[PDB]
C-alpha cells in the first residue's frame, strides 16, 4: 500500500489482538507479551468516525410529486420527466460509486499511515539502542525487562540510560 | 542475543469485501452499507395532522362526490391519495384535471363558501341521477346543482348568477356542463331553444355549448357532465349566464396553506415518525442512498441503480 | 572504498501532458483519452430488426401517405426517421402531432384493422386529389376515405359509422376534417346545409365544423384536411355522426411493443453493431465521455463540453 | 511529490530501463549493471489497470429522444429542456474534470510510493552494512560482487554474513 | 553537548476553521471562501447595449401600449423587464402569452413593418378608448386599429385585408378580437348581423366570434380585447376576412437576433460590469458557488444550500 | 496526520517564522539561528495556487430564464421546474461539500509531506554525523559553525568532511 506497512513490510495482522487496532509484541528474558497502543488506535477510529458523520446523512430539501402513481401523465411532459429523472439517477449512482471508492482508498491508506507513524515513533525513541529487522520489529541490544518494554510503549523510554550497554553489544 | 519488540496491527478471520479506486475485491476488517434496501410497509404519521382520503379522489372533494362526503372540508399537513379513488360518479371528465389535482395535493386544507345562487320557479334545481347514489337513493354531486326545466319540454329561462369573492384569499370555483345523450333528451331537459353558457370574471372568460352527438353508454348513460374551473381573486366577481346545460356551483372552495401530498398503498401508523414516503410506505434510514424507488416525496435519501455499496470502516484485512 | 547499488525508475523521451489537482501541465510517461471525439458516419444496424422510413414520416404510416405505401404495417426494434419526411400530401396538420409521433417512434411495430365503414348510394367515398399522387394519377391517403355527395350541390346525407374494438389491446383511430376553400366549394361537395361532425367513445368525445374562411394556397390548394386521433379501448366502440366534411377511416392502427426511435441523416450499415446514435451517425466507443453532441439516444457516453481529458497511465516523466 | 522519491531525491528517471518501471543499477570493482524489479513494477501496473477497469465504461441506462431533430418543439417546454440539458452537461463536464484531475494526482503519488517502498525494502535488507547517499543509492561497506548484488535485488541478502567486515569499514 | 539543527514550519496566532473528509473542526493557517454571499444592489450594464423597459411590458412593445411608445422598435443585447409592467390598457389577454413574452425576452431587437391595410368609407378605423390614454386624450394601441361601423347601428361591411411577407425573414403578426359588454353595444358598433372573423395563412388558420356574455367591469369596462398571434414565413400571405370585431394590425413585428432577458427591480449602473443577474441585482464574483438565489440568468456561479464553504490555503495550524 | 510531521513528531509550528512556511532553527558556538527554506515553501504554495486556479471559476454556459419573476407560470411545468432545480441544487451542494472536504484533506496532507521531505533531505545529508531526537531536530556530533549550518540549508553539506570527528563523539 501507499505507506508500505499494512500488507507491506508487516507480513500479516494479529487475530489475537482484540483490544486495539495497533500494538506491540515483545520478547525478553521474562518471556513474551502483547499490548494494544491506545493513541494510534484512537487516531484511526476518530478519522473513520468523522467520515461516517459526514457521509451517513441525507439532504433536508423537501421534494413533492411530479409523477402520478395511480393516474395518467401527459406524454410530452412525461418523456421529459423520465429523461430528467434517469439523468439525475445516473449522476447520483456515479457520485455514490466514486465517493465510496475514493473514501475506501483513503481509509485503507490512512490506516496504513497510522501503523507507519507508530513504527517511526518507536524507531526514533530507541535511537542507537536497537536495529530494524525489516518485518516491523526492533532488535534491542540491551536487557529490556517488562518495565523497560512498558516505557517503550508508554513513550517514556530514555535511550541515554542504555546507550553504553547497547553500543558495546552492537559494535564491540 | 538481542531482546525484541514487534509492531503490528489487528486482523479478523472473516473480512469484508469493498471496492476502492484501484481494486474491486479489496478485503477490509469491517465495512458498512450506504444504500438502503429496506422500507417500513406503513405510512408513518406520528407528528402529522394527516387526512387519509380512502376511495375519495382529491377533485371529488371540491365537487362533492358521494365517496368524498367525509372530506368536503378540513385541515391537514399531509394528504394521502389512494389507488382507484373516485372523482366522478356521473360519466365525464375535468378540463385541466392534472393541474387541479396537484393544487389540491399541495394544499393544507379546504374551506367551503356558499355561492348563494338561486333559481326561478320554472327551474328544478334538484336534478339527481342513479350514477351518483347515496345509500341506495338517487343523488348528485353535493357542491353542485343539476338545473333542468320543471315542466318537461319547456324552455329553460335565461338566468344570470354572480359569485363575489368577499375574502382576502383566492377561491377556486368549479362548474359542469351537461352534454345530453340525444336531441329529444336535450329538448326534454332544457327546451328546443339554442343553448349557451357564458362565464366571465376580471381574469377569466369562456363560453360553452351542450353537445348532443351520439356516444356509447358508460354505466348505462350516454350523457356526459364535464367540469371546468378557475380561481376567483380577492374582491372579484364571476358571472354565470345560462339557459340550460349548466351544472351550477352551490359552494366554492378555498385551499388553505401548504401540505405534503402522498400517493401510497401502505396503511397508516400513528406510532412512528417519518420524513420520506413512497408507494410502498416510509423510509426512515440514516443512509445517504436508497434503491427502493426513484419516485419518493419529502426529505429522502437519493435513489441509485445499485444493490449495495459498502463503505470501509477499517484497515486492509491481512489474516494469519 | 564502498560499492554502490542505486534505486531508480523509468522515463520516456516523448512524455504526455495531463492535468492534476495541483498542476495544469504535468508530464507523465503515458496517458489515455477519456472523451470520445470521433463517430462512425453511419447507422450501425447489425443485430437490429430495423425499419428505415426514408421519405415516409411516422404519422404517414397511420394515414397512408403515398410515400408510406411500403410502411403501412410491420414490426421492428429500431425505427429511423429522416429529414424532410412527408406526412401530409394534402395541406393540413394533426392536432396533438408531437404526442402521436413520439408514440409511433416509441413502438415496435404497426398492425392495421378494418373499420368496416360502408356508405349508401348518395355518398361518393372515392374522393381524390392531385396533392396525393399514386401511380401518376390523383389519389388519397390509403387508410382514409374522402366522402362527398354523389350529386354535386346536394346535401350530404346524415350518416352514422361505428368502429368496435373487438381486440384485447387499445387501437389508435385517426380521422380528418375537410375545411373547404370557399362557400361555393363547400356547397358543391356537401350541400347548403349546416355541417356537423361528432365523434364519441366511452373515453373521448368531440364535435367539428368545417370552416370556409379565405386562406392562401399551399401547393395550389386553399383547402385543408386536419387530422385528429384517439385511443379506442378494448371492448369499446367509437361512433362517427356526420353530414359532410368527415375524412373517414378505412382502417385503424395498433402499435405493438417497444422500439428505439432514431432521427438521423446517416446511411444504414448492417456490417456492425451499436448501442448509441445521434444525428451524424453512431458512437461505438468504450470511453465514458463524448463531445460529439448533447442529443443522443440509446446507451451512450455522457456529453461533456471538452475537447480532451487525458487520464494518466504512468508515473511522472523525469527524462535525462 | 508526496512520497519524495520520483521527481524528488531520485534526480531523474532512466530512459534505458525498457523492461520495467522500477529497478536497480549497481557499481562494484568488477563492473556495472542494470536490472528491473518485477514486484514493484507489477504493483504499480495492477493499480493503474484497476482504475482503467472502473473508469473506462458507460452506464447501461437507455435514453430516448426529448428533442426533435427535424421538427419544431413547444417554446416553453423547449426552454425547460435546454436549461435542463445544459445543467446536466455542466455537471458531467465538472465531474469528468474532477475525476481525471483526482485520479491523475493519485496515480502519480501511487507510483512515487512504490518507488519509496522498494527503496525502503532495500534499506532494511542492508541493515548496518550500507549507508544512504541521498540520491536513491546505498554505499555498501564490503565487497559486494555480482552474486551479492543479485541477492539484494531478489530479497535474499543476509546482512549478518558481511556485518563484521562492514562495521570495521564504516567505523574506519 | 552537540550542536543542533531543528526542522519546523510556521504557525499563526489566529487560525481559520475548515472541514475535511475526517474532521469538521480542522484549524488551518489560512482559508478562502468558495460560496458568494453578497450581491450588488444594481444591474451592472457596462459593455451592454441594453433596454430598460420601465413600466412597459414586453408584449406592449408589439401592440403599442402607451407606456411602450418609446420601446416600439430598437436593438439591444440585454432587455430588462420590471415588476407591474403594463401590457393591456384595455381589459383583455393574449392567447399563448407566455411563449410570446419569452420570444421577445430572447430577442436582440424589434423592427416594425407596415401592413398597408386600408378601409372603405363605411368603416371608422379610428376607434379609441379612455382606458388607453395618450397625452390626455382617448387613444388606442399604436400598432392596431379599432374598426367600427361609421354609421352607428349599421352592419359593418364584409371586409378583406391581406398582408404579404415580402422580407427574407419571418414576421410576427398580432391582432385583437373585441368582445362587447352587451347586445346593444355590439349592435351599435358592428350591426345586428352575426359576426365572424377568419384569419388564414399557409401555416395557420382560425375563426373567431365576438362574445357578448356578462362579465365584470375592469376600470369601468366590461368589454374585452383579446390578442392572438402567429409567425408569417417569408413569401407567405395572411388573409383577414371580417365583418365586425377585428382589431386589425397597422404594423407587424420582426424579432432580430438574440439577447439576454432580465427580470429585476434593481436600478441600472453603467459603471459596473457583470455576466450574472437575478431579481435583487448582479453577481460579479469570481467564486464557483453562490447562495443568493436559485433563479439567475447569464453566466453564473452555481446555487448551493450553504452559508459558507472554506477552502484551506495553508497547512494545519499548531500554535505554540 | 498522514506523513506524521505537522501536528505529529513536530510538536508545534513557529509563529516567529514570517518569511517562509518551512525552515530551520539552529544552535552552535557562533549563535542561535533561524532561516526559511525557499524550495519546500514554494512547492507548497505553487500546489495551493494550482488548486485555486482550478476551483475559483464558473462555467461559461449561458442560461436564460425558465421561471417568471413577475408573472404566473403554468402549474404542471412549474412543478417540474421546481423539482429539477432543487435536484440540481442538491447535486451542486453535494459536489461543493465533497470538493472542498477532499481538497482540504489533500492540502493539509500535502503540506505535511513537504515538511517530511525537507526533514528526510536533511537526515540523508547528515548521514552518520548526527542523530534524530524524535522532535524534528538533529543533534550534530561535530562543531558545525554558521557556514556548516548554511551548507546544510544549501544542500551542499559533505558528511565526509566531519565524519571522523563525529564518530569519535558519537561512540565517545
Ligand atoms: C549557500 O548559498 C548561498 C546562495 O548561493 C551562498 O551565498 C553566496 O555566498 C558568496 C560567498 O560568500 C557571496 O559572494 C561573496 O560576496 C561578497 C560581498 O560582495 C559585495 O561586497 C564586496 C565588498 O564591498 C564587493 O567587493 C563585491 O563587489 C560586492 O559588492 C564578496 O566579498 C565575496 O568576494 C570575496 O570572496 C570570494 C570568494 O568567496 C573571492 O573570490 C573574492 O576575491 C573576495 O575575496 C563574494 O563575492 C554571494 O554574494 C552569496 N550569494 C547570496 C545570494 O547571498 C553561500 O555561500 C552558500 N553557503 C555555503 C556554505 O555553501
Ligand atoms: C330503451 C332503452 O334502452 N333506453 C335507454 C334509456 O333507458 C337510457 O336512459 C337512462 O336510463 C337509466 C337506467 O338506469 C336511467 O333511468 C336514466 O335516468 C336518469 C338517471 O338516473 O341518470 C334519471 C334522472 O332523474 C335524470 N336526471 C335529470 C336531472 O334529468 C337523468 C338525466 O335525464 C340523464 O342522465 C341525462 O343524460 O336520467 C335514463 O336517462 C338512455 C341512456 O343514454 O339510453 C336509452 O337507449
Ligand atoms: C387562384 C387559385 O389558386 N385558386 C385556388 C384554386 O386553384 C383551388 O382549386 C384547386 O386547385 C388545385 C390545383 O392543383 C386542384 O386543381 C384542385 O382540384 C381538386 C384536387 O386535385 O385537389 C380535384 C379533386 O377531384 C377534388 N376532390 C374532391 C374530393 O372534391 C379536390 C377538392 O374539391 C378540393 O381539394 C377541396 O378543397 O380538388 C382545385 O380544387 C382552390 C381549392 O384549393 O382554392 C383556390 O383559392
Ligand atoms: C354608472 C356605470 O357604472 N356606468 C357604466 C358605464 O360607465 C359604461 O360605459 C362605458 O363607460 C366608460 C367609462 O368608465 C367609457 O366612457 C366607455 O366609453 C368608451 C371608452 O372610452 O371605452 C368610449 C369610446 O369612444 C368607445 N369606443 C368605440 C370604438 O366604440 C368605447 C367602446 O364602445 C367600448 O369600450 C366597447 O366595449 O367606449 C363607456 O362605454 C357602461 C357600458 O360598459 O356600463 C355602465 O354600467
Ligand atoms: C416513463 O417511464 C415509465 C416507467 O418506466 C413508463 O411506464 C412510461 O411509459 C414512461 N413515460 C412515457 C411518456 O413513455
Ligand atoms: C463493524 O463495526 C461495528 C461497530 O463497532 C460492529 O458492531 C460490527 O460487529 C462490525 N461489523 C460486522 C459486520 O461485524
Ligand atoms: C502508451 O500506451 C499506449 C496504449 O494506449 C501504447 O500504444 C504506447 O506504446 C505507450 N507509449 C509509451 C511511450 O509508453
Ligand atoms: C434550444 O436550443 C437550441 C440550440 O441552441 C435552439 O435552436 C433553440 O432556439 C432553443 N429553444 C428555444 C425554445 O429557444
Ligand atoms: C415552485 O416554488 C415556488 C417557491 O420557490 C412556489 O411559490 C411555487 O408554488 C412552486 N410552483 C408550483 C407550481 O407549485
Amino acid at each position: 500500500g501507499l505507506f508500505g506497512a499494512i500488507a507491506g513490510f508487516i507480513e500479516n495482522g494479529w487475530e489475537g489482538m482484540v483490544d486495539g487496532w495497533y500494538g506491540f509484541r515483545h520478547q525478553n528474558a521474562q518471556g513474551t507479551g502483547q499490548a494494544a497502543d491506545y493513541k494510534s488506535t484512537q487516531a484511526a477510529i476518530d478519522q473513520i468516525t468523522g467520515k461516517l458523520n459526514r457521509i451517513i446523512k441525507k439532504t433536508n430539501t423537501e421534494f413533492e410529486s411530479i409523477e402520478s402513481e395511480f393516474s395518467e401523465i401527459d406524454h410530452q411532459i412525461g418523456n421529459v420527466i423520465n429523461w430528467t429523472k434517469d439523468s439525475i439517477t445516473d449522476i447520483w449512482t456515479y457520485q455514490a460509486e466514486l465517493l465510496v471508492a475514493m473514501e475506501n482508498q483513503h481509509t485503507i491508506d490512512m490506516a496504513d499511515s497510522e501503523m507507519l507513524n507508530l513504527y517511526e515513533r518507536v524507531r526514533k525513541q530507541l535511537r542507537q539502542n536497537a536495529e530494524e529487522d525489516g518485518k516491523g520489529c526492533f532488535e534491542i541490544y540491551h536487557a529490556c525487562d517488562d518495565s523497560c518494554m512498558e516505557s517503550i510503549r508508554n513513550n517514556t523510554y530514555n535511550h541515554s540510560q542504555y546507550r553504553e550497554e547497547a553500543l558495546l553489544n552492537r559494535l564491540n | 542475543d538481542p531482546d525484541k519488540i514487534c509492531l503490528g496491527h489487528h486482523a479478523v478471520a472473516n473480512g469484508t469485501i469493498v471496492k476502492t479506486l484501484t481494486n474491486e475485491q479489496e478485503e477490509v476488517t469491517n465495512a458498512t452499507e450506504t444504500v438502503e434496501s429496506t422500507s417500513l410497509n406503513r405510512l408513518c404519521m406520528k407528528g402529522r395532522n394527516h387526512k387519509d382520503l380512502g376511495n375519495c379522489h382529491p377533485i371529488g372533494m371540491l365537487i362533492g362526490t358521494p365517496a368524498c362526503d367525509l372530506h368536503l372540508t378540513g385541515t391537514w399537513d399531509t394528504l394521502i391519495e389512494r389507488k382507484n379513488a373516485i372523482a366522478y360518479c356521473y360519466p365525464g371528465a375535468t378540463v385541466n384535471e392534472k393541474a387541479l389535482r396537484q393544487k389540491i395535493m399541495e394544499s393544507g386544507g379546504i374551506s367551503k363558501i356558499n355561492t348563494g345562487f338561486t333559481y326561478g320557479s320554472s327551474i328544478n334545481s334538484a336534478g339527481t341521477t342513479k350514477a351518483c347514489m347515496r345509500n341506495g337513493g338517487n343523488s348528485f354531486y353535493a357542491e353542485l346543482k343539476w338545473l333542468v326545466s320543471k315542466n318537461k319540454g319547456q324552455n329553460f329561462p335565461q338566468t344570470t348568477n354572480t359569485y363575489r369573492n368577499a375574502d382576502t384569499a383566492e377561491h377556486l370555483i368549479m362548474w359542469g356542463i351537461h352534454h345530453p345523450s340525444s336531441t329529444q333528451e336535450k329538448n326534454d331537459l332544457y327546451g328546443t331553444q339554442s343553448l349557451s353558457i357564458s362565464v366571465g370574471s376580471s381574469t377569466y372568460k369562456n363560453s360553452f355549448v351542450p353537445v348532443v352527438g351520439a356516444r356509447p353508454q358508460v354505466n348505462g348513460l350516454s350523457g356526459r357532465i364535464d367540469f371546468h374551473w378557475t380561481l376567483v381573486q380577492p374582491g372579484d366577481k364571476i358571472i354565470f349566464s345560462h339557459n340550460g346545460g349548466l351544472i351550477a356551483p352551490s359552494r366554492v372552495s378555498k385551499l388553505i396553506g401548504r401540505g405534503l401530498g402522498i400517493q401510497s398503498e401502505a396503511p397508516i401508523d400513528n406510532s412512528c415518525e417519518s420524513k420520506c414516503f413512497w408507494r410502498g410506505g416510509s423510509i426512515n434510514t440514516r443512509l445517504p442512498f436508497q434503491n427502493l424507488s426513484p419516485r419518493t416525496v419529502g426529505q429522502c435519501p437519493k435513489y441509485v441503480n445499485k444493490k449495495s455499496l459498502m463503505l470501509a470502516t477499517g484497515m486492509r484485512n491481512v489474516p494469519e
